[PDB]
C-alpha cells in the first residue's frame, strides 16, 4: 500500500525529478554511508587492549583513553581519498546533520506536492520536442512511462472518479 | 617549505571604502544604460 | 523595449565584483585588531 | 488560503481548487440555463445569459491546483491573456445524442478525451491504435454546436475542428486567449492563492 | 492546404463500418463463420480488389468458399488502398496483439 | 556568403592564417569535401592550448 | 566452402559474390526457354548526398558521407522472373527478398541522413536484341521507396500515424497552428532509379556480375523536414537460372 | 550559455576539490 | 532553446552572493594574525 | 558572388558602433544570396547611377 504510493508519485508528480526529493536522498543515502564507513573505520583502527581476537572485550565500558586512533584514521584516509576527518565532535555532528537535513528536504518537497506544485517539466525540453520530432532524452522517455503509469493505473486506484478508458484510448508502445 | 619573507599585509581604510563604492556605482549607473543598450 | 539580454548580468557583475573586492579588503583590515 | 474562507475572496485571490472538484461553478450555470428554458429561451438566448465571469471561474485553467514548482509567472505566461468566452460547446453524435466530454481532474498533466451519454455510456472518443477504433469520432460522425459566447450558433462537423474543441473542452468552459503578448507557452501555472498557501505551508 | 492524417480519414469511410478488402488486415477476418485461416490468406493474398464481388473472382476458389463468400459480401468493402496501411506487411502483422 | 568574419569570429581567423584549416568534423575552412586535419584540427589546437 | 562459422565475424557476409578474373564470357539466352535470376545481390560501397541547394542556383554536387552504421548494408536473396520479352531485351521484374535496409550516414558538416537503401518492386530492363548476357548489356529501371519509417513509429513525445497521440501533449493549451507540421505524421512513397552495368560473366553457371548506381531520397520523417538526394554506388552479383 | 554555466560551476567543483586537498590547513598534533 | 531569460542571472548571484560571505569571513579571520 | 559580396558598404569595419554587439550577422542580416546588379533607366531610357 505504500510502494503504490511511490509509483503514483513517479507517475503523476513525477517525483523523482524534485531537486527537493534529490536532496533527501542524497541524505538518506550518504548518511548511510558516514553511518557505515565511520562505524568501518573505528573497528578496523582500534588499538590492541586485549589478547584474545575477539576485541568486543578489551573496551572498558570505563572512561579513558580513546579505543581506536583518530591519528591512524586520519592518515588512512587522507591519502587514500585526499580529504579525511580529524575532530571527532564535528565528525559526529556532521552524522547529525546529512542525514537529519536530506529527510528535510524531502519534507519541503512534498509541502509542495500537496498543492500539485510539482517539478514535472523542464519547458525548455517540450518547446523543443513539440516543434522537433527527432529531439529524444532520457527526460522525454520518462515523461511517457508515466502517461502509461496513469492511463493503465487510475481506473482501479480512484474508483469514486468512474473512469472508464476503452481499450483504444490505452497508450501503448507497438506489440505489447 | 618554509616561511617567506618578503611578505607585507595589505591595507584598505574606510575612506577608501567609500570612495571605492563611489568609483564602482557610478561607473555602473554611467555604463548601464550602453550595457541594456 | 528590447534591451539587450546580457545587460541585467553585465551590470550586476560590474558591480558585484570589484564591489566585493574592496568590501574584502576593507573587512579584513578591520580584524587586524580583532574588529569584526 | 487553501480551501475557503471571508478572508479569501475569490475575487481578489483566485478560485478554490475545491470548486473544480465538485464544479461548483458548473452547477450553478446548469441551474441557471435550465430555469431560463423553463422560463421559454431559445437554448442560444438561455446560454447567452451567463454571465461570462461566470463561465470563466468553471475553467480548468484557473485551478490553483494545476501548475508547478518552476512554472514562474503570472497564469497569463501560461494558456495566455483571456479574451473571451467563445460559448458552451455540446457536442452531438450521427444519431442527435448529446454527448459530454468527461473533465481533466486536476492531477492529471495529460488527459485522454472520452465523450460518453446521458448516463455515462462511452459513445465517442478520441484513439491512440487506429487498428481497431470503434468510438473514434467520424466513425460516430460527431459535431458540435455552441450556444452563447463568441461563436454562439455556429457548428463544426469537420471532423479535425470537432476534435480540437474536444480536447479544449476537458478543461471545462473553452475561451480564446491572447498568447502573443505575454508570448505565453501554453503550460498551466497557479495563483496567489497558490502561491501564497505553498509559501506559507513551508515556512510553518 | 491542411494536413492530413490518412489514417483518421479513412475511419470516415466503409473502413471503418466494414473489413475493407484493400485495407483492412487480415485477423478482421477472424470474425465470421468459417473465413479466417484460407480465405483470409487469399483475400489478402490477392491485390486490390476494384470492387467487393471481384473476390469471387479469385483463382482457384472451390464452390463451397464462393458460396460462404457470396455469404459474408455483405460485411466486405473496398477503399482506395492506403499505403500507410498496407506498405511494411501491416496486413498480416499490424502491430497489435492482445 | 557567410565566411568566419560575418560570424564574429575571432580567434578562428589566427588559426587559418598558419595553416589549421579543417576540423576532425571533416569539413574544411576553403570549403573542401571530406579532407582530414591530422590531429591538428581547430579541434586539435584548442586542445593543446587546454593541456 | 566457406561456412557460418566461417564467416561469422569476418564481415564477410555483408559483401557478396565475387568472378575471378575469367569473366567475359557469354551467357546464351534462349529466348524458347524460360529465364530467371535465382539470387541477385546489390552491396553498397559509396553514399552520397547532393549538398542541399545554396538556394544560389549553382549546380550543387553530390559529396560523400561516412557510414555512421555498421556493415548492415547489402541487399540480397532478391529473386524474380528475367522475362524475355520481343526484340531481345530482357527484363528482370524483383519478386522477393531482403530488398530493403535502414541505412544512416553521417555527413561532412554534422548533419546525420538516413535513408532507406532498397530497390523494392524493382523492374530493370536491357538494351534491345539480347543475345547471351555479355559485359555489353546492363540493365535499368525504377523501384518503389516505400518510407523510412512505418506507419506505426512514434516519435518521442507519443505522437504517432497509425497509432499515437494527436498533438503536442505537454503544451495543453498553446497554438496548434505552428505545430501542424509536426503533429501530422505523412506516409510519403517515392520512385527510385538503377541502372545494373555487367562487369564480369561466366556462360557456364550462368551468373554475371558489376557494378550498379541508384539514386533515391532520405527519410523526410513522417514528413516533418525535407528529405535529401542520395545516391548510391556500389557491386552486385547474380545467379540467372532457366 | 546554459552549457558555459553548467560546465563552469563543474569546473569549479573540481578546482575546490584540488584546493581542499593540496592546500587545507595540515592537521598537526596538539 | 527557450531557456528562462533569468536562469543566468538566478545562478550567478546564488554562487557569487552567498560564497563571497565565506570568503569576507574567511580572509577576515586570517588577518588576525596580520595574514593578509 | 563572393566579389559581388565584397562590394557592400554592410561589409565596411567603418560602419558599426561601440556598443553595437555581436557578429555582423546580427546587423543586416545572415547573407543568402545576390539579387543580381541593378541599373535604374528613367523614362528617357538613361541610365542613371545611384550616389
Ligand atoms: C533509490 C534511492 C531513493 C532514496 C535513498 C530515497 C529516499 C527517500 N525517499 Mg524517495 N523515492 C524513490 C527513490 C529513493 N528515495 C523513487 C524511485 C520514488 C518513486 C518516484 C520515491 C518516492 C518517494 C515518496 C512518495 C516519498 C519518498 C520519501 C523519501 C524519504 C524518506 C523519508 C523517511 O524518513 O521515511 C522514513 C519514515 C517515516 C515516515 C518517519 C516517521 C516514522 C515513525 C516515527 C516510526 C514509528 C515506528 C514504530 C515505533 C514501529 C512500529 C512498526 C510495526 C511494523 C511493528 C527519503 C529521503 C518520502 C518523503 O518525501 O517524505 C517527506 C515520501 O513520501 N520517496
Ligand atoms: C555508479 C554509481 C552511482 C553514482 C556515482 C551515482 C551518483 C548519483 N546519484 Mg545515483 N543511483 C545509482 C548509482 C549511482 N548514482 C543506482 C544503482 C541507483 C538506483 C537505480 C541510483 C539512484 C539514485 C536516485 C534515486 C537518486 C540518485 C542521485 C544521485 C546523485 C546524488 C547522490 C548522493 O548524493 O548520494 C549520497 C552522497 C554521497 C555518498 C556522496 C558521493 C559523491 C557524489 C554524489 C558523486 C558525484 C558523481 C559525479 C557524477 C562525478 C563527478 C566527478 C568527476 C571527476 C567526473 C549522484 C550524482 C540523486 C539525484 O538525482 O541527484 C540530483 C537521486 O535522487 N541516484
Ligand atoms: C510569501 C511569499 C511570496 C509569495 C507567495 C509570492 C508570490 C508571487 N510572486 Mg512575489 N516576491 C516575494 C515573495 C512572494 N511572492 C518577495 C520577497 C519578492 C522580492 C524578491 C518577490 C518578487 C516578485 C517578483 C519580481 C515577481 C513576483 C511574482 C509573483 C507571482 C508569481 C509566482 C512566482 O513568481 O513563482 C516563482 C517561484 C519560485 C520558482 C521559487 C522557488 C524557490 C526555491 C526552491 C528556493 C531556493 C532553494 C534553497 C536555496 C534550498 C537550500 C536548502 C538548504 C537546507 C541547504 C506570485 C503571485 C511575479 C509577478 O509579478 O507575477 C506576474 C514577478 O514577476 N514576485
Ligand atoms: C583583443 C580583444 C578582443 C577582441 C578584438 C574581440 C573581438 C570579438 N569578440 Mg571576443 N572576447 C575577448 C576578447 C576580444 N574579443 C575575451 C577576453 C573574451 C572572454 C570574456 C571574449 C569573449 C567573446 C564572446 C563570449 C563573444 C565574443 C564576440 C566577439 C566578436 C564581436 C564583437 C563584440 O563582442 O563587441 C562587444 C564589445 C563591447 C561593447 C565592449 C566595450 C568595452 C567597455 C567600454 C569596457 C568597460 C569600460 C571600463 C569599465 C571603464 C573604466 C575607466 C576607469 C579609468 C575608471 C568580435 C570579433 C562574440 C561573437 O562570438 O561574435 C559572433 C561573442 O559572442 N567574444
Ligand atoms: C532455527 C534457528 C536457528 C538459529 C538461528 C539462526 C542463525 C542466526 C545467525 C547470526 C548470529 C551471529 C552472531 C551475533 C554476534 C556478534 O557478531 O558479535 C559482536 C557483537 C556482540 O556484542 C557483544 O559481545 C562482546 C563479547 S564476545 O563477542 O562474546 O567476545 C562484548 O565484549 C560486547 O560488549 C557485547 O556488546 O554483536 C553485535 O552487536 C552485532 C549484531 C546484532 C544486532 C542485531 C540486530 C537485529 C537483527 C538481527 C538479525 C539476525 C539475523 C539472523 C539470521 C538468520
Ligand atoms: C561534480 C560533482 C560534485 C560531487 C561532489 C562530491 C562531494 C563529496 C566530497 C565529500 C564531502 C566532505 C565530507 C567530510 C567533511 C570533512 O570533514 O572534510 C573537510 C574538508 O571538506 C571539503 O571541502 C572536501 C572537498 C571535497 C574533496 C573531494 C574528494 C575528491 C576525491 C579524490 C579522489 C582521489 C583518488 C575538512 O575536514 C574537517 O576539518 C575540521 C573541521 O573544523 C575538523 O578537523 C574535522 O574533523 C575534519 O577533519
Ligand atoms: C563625477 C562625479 C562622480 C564622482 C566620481 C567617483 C570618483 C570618486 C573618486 C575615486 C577615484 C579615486 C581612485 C583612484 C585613485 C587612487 O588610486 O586612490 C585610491 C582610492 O582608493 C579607492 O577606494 C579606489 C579603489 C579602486 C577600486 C578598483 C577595483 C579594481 C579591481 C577590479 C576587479 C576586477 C576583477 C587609493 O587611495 C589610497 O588609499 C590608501 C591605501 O589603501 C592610502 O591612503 C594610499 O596612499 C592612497 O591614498
Ligand atoms: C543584491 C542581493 C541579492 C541576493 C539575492 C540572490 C538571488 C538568488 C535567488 C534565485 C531565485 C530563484 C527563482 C528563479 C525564478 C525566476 O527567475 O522567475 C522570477 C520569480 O520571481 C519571483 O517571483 C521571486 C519570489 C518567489 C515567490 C515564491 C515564494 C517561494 C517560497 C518558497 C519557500 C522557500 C523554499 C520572476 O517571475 C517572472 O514572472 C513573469 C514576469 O512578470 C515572467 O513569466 C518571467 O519570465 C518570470 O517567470
Ligand atoms: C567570475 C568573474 C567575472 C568578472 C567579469 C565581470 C564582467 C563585467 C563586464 C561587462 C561587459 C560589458 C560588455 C557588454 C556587451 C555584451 O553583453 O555582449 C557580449 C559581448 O561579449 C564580448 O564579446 C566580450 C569581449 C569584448 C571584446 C571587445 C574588446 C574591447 C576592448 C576595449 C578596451 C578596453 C576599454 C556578447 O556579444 C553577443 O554576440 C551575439 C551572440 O553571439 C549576440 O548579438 C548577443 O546579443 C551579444 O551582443
Ligand atoms: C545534508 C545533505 C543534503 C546531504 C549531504 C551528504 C554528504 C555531504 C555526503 C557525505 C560525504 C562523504 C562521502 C563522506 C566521507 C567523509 C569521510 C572522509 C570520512 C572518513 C573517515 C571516517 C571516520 O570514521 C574517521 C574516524 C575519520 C578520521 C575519517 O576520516
Ligand atoms: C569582461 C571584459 C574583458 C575581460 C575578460 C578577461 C580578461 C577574460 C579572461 C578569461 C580567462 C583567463 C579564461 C581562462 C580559462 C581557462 C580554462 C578554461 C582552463 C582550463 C584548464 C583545464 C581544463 C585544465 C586541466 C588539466 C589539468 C589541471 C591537469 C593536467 C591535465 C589537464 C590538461 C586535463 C575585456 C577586457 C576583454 C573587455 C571588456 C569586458
Ligand atoms: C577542470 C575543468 C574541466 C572542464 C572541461 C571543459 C573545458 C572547456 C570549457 C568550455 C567552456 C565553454 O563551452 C562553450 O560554452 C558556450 C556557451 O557559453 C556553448 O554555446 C551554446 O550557446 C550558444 C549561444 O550563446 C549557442 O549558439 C550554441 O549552439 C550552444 O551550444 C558552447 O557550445 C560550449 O562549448
Amino acid at each position: 500500500a505504500i510502494f503504490r504510493f511511490l509509483l503514483f508519485f513517479q507517475g503523476f508528480h513525477n517525483w523523482t525529478l524534485n531537486p527537493f526529493h534529490m536532496m533527501g536522498v542524497a541524505g538518506v543515502l550518504g548518511g548511510a554511508l558516514l553511518c557505515a564507513i565511520h562505524g568501518a573505520t573505528v573497528e578496523n583502527t582500534l588499538f590492541q587492549d586485549g589478547e584474545g581476537a575477539s576485541t568486543f572485550r578489551a573496551f572498558n565500558p570505563t572512561q579513558a583513553e580513546e579505543t581506536y586512533s583518530m591519528v591512524t584514521a586520519n592518515r588512512f584516509w587522507s591519502q587514500i581519498f585526499g580529504i579525511a576527518f580529524s575532530n571527532k565532535r564535528w565528525l559526529h555532528f556532521f552524522m547529525l546533520f546529512v542525514p537529519v537535513t536530506g529527510l528535510w528536504m524531502s519534507a519541503i518537497g512534498v509541502v509542495g506536492l500537496a498543492l500539485n506544485l510539482r517539478s514535472y517539466d523542464f519547458i525548455s525540453q517540450e518547446i523543443r520536442a513539440a516543434e522537433d520530432p527527432e529531439f529524444e532524452t532520457f527526460y522525454t522517455k520518462n515523461l511517457l512511462l508515466n502517461e502509461g503509469i496513469r492511463a493503465w493505473m487510475a481506473p482501479q486506484d480512484q474508483p469514486h472518479e468512474n473512469f472508464v478508458f476503452p481499450e483504444e484510448v490505452l497508450p501503448r508502445g507497438n506489440a505489447l | 617549505m618554509e616561511p617567506n619573507p618578503n611578505r607585507q599585509p595589505v591595507e584598505l581604510n574606510r575612506t577608501s571604502l567609500y570612495l571605492g563604492l563611489l568609483l564602482i556605482l557610478v561607473l555602473a549607473l554611467l555604463f548601464s544604460s550602453y550595457f541594456f543598450n | 523595449m528590447e534591451v539587450n539580454q546580457l545587460g541585467l548580468i553585465a551590470t550586476a557583475l560590474f558591480v558585484l565584483v570589484p564591489s566585493v573586492f574592496l568590501i574584502i579588503l576593507y573587512v579584513q583590515t578591520e580584524s587586524q585588531q580583532k574588529s569584526s | 488560503m487553501w480551501y475557503g474562507s471571508a478572508t479569501t475572496p475569490i475575487e481578489l485571490f483566485g478560485p478554490t481548487r475545491y470548486q473544480w472538484d465538485s464544479s461548483y461553478f458548473q452547477q450553478e450555470i446548469n441551474r441557471r440555463v435550465q430555469a431560463s428554458l423553463a422560463s421559454g429561451a431559445t437554448l442560444e438566448e438561455a446560454w447567452s445569459a451567463i454571465p461570462e465571469k461566470l463561465a470563466f471561474y468553471d475553467y480548468i485553467g484557473n485551478n490553483p491546483a494545476k501548475g508547478g514548482l518552476f512554472r514562474t509567472g503570472p497564469m497569463n505566461k501560461g494558456d495566455g491573456i483571456a479574451q473571451a468566452w467563445k460559448g458552451h460547446a455540446v457536442f452531438r453524435n450521427k444519431e442527435g445524442e448529446e454527448l459530454f466530454v468527461r473533465r481533466m481532474p486536476a492531477f492529471f498533466e495529460s488527459f485522454p478525451v472520452i465523450l460518453t451519454d446521458k448516463n455515462g455510456v462511452v459513445k465517442a472518443d478520441i484513439p491512440f491504435r487506429r487498428a481497431e477504433s470503434k468510438y473514434s469520432f467520424e466513425q460516430q460522425g460527431v459535431t458540435v454546436s455552441f450556444y452563447g459566447g463568441e461563436l454562439n450558433g455556429q457548428t463544426f462537423t469537420d471532423p479535425p475542428t470537432v476534435k480540437s474543441y474536444a480536447r479544449k473542452a476537458i478543461f471545462g468552459e473553452i475561451f480564446e486567449f491572447d498568447t502573443e503578448t505575454l508570448n505565453s507557452d501554453g503550460i498551466f501555472r497557479t495563483s496567489p492563492r497558490g502561491w501564497f498557501t505553498f509559501a506559507h505551508a513551508v515556512f510553518a | 492546404e491542411e494536413l492530413v492524417n490518412v489514417v483518421d480519414e479513412k475511419l470516415g469511410t466503409a473502413y471503418g463500418e466494414k473489413i475493407d478488402l484493400n485495407n483492412t488486415n487480415i485477423a478482421a477476418f477472424i470474425q465470421y463463420r468459417g473465413l479466417y485461416p484460407t480465405l483470409a490468406k487469399l483475400i489478402v493474398k490477392n491485390a486490390p480488389y476494384e470492387s467487393v464481388e471481384d473476390v469471387l473472382n479469385i483463382p482457384g476458389l472451390t464452390e463451397r468458399q464462393k458460396q460462404i463468400l457470396r455469404e459474408n459480401l455483405e460485411h466486405f468493402t473496398v477503399t482506395e488502398v492506403e499505403t500507410a496501411l498496407v506498405e511494411g506487411g501491416d496486413r498480416y502483422n499490424n502491430g497489435l496483439y492482445k | 556568403l557567410n565566411p568566419m568574419w560575418r560570424q564574429g569570429m575571432f580567434v578562428l581567423p589566427f588559426m587559418a592564417r598558419l595553416g589549421v584549416t579543417g576540423s576532425w568534423s571533416g569539413w574544411s575552412i576553403t570549403g573542401e569535401t571530406g579532407i582530414d586535419p591530422g590531429f591538428w584540427s581547430f579541434e586539435g589546437v584548442a586542445l593543446a592550448h587546454i593541456v | 566452402t566457406l561456412t557460418y562459422d566461417d564467416i561469422v565475424g569476418t564481415g564477410l557476409a555483408n559483401k557478396c559474390p565475387t568472378l575471378d578474373d575469367t569473366a567475359r564470357g557469354a551467357y546464351p539466352i534462349d529466348s524458347s526457354q524460360t529465364y530467371r535470376i535465382a539470387r541477385l545481390c546489390l552491396q553498397p560501397t559509396t553514399f552520397l548526398v547532393k549538398e542541399e541547394p545554396k538556394n544560389k542556383r549553382q549546380e550543387a554536387e553530390f559529396v560523400p558521407t561516412k557510414l555512421v552504421t555498421r556493415e548492415t548494408t547489402s541487399l540480397d536473396q532478391i529473386q524474380g522472373e528475367l522475362k524475355v520479352n520481343s526484340d531481345g531485351s530482357l527484363t528482370f521484374v524483383e519478386e522477393d527478398g531482403i530488398d530493403f535496409q535502414p541505412v544512416t550516414v553521417q555527413m561532412a558538416g554534422g548533419e546525420r541522413i538516413p535513408l532507406l537503401f532498397t530497390v523494392k518492386n524493382l523492374v530493370a530492363s536491357t538494351q534491345p536484341n539480347v543475345t547471351s548476357i555479355t559485359t555489353s548489356t546492363d540493365f535499368k529501371g525504377e523501384f518503389n521507396v516505400p518510407s523510412y519509417r512505418t506507419a506505426n513509429f512514434l516519435d518521442p513525445k507519443g505522437r504517432g500515424l497509425a497509432s499515437g497521440y494527436d498533438s503536442a501533449i505537454a503544451l495543453p493549451q498553446a497554438k496548434e497552428e505552428e505545430l501542424a507540421r509536426a503533429n501530422v505524421k505523412r506516409f510519403s512513397l517515392t520512385k527510385g532509379q538503377i541502372s545494373l552495368n555487367v562487369a564480369k560473366v561466366d556462360g557456364r553457371t550462368g551468373e554475371i556480375a558489376g557494378t550498379f548506381e541508384s539514386e533515391q531520397l532520405s527519410d523526410d520523417d513522417m514528413g516533418a523536414h525535407e528529405p535529401h538526394e542520395v545516391k548510391i554506388q556500389g557491386v552486385f552479383y547474380a545467379s540467372i537460372e532457366p | 550559455m546554459e552549457t558555459i554555466t553548467y560546465v563552469f560551476i563543474f569546473a569549479c567543483i573540481i578546482a575546490l576539490f584540488f584546493f581542499a586537498i593540496f592546500f587545507r590547513e595540515p592537521p598537526r598534533i596538539t
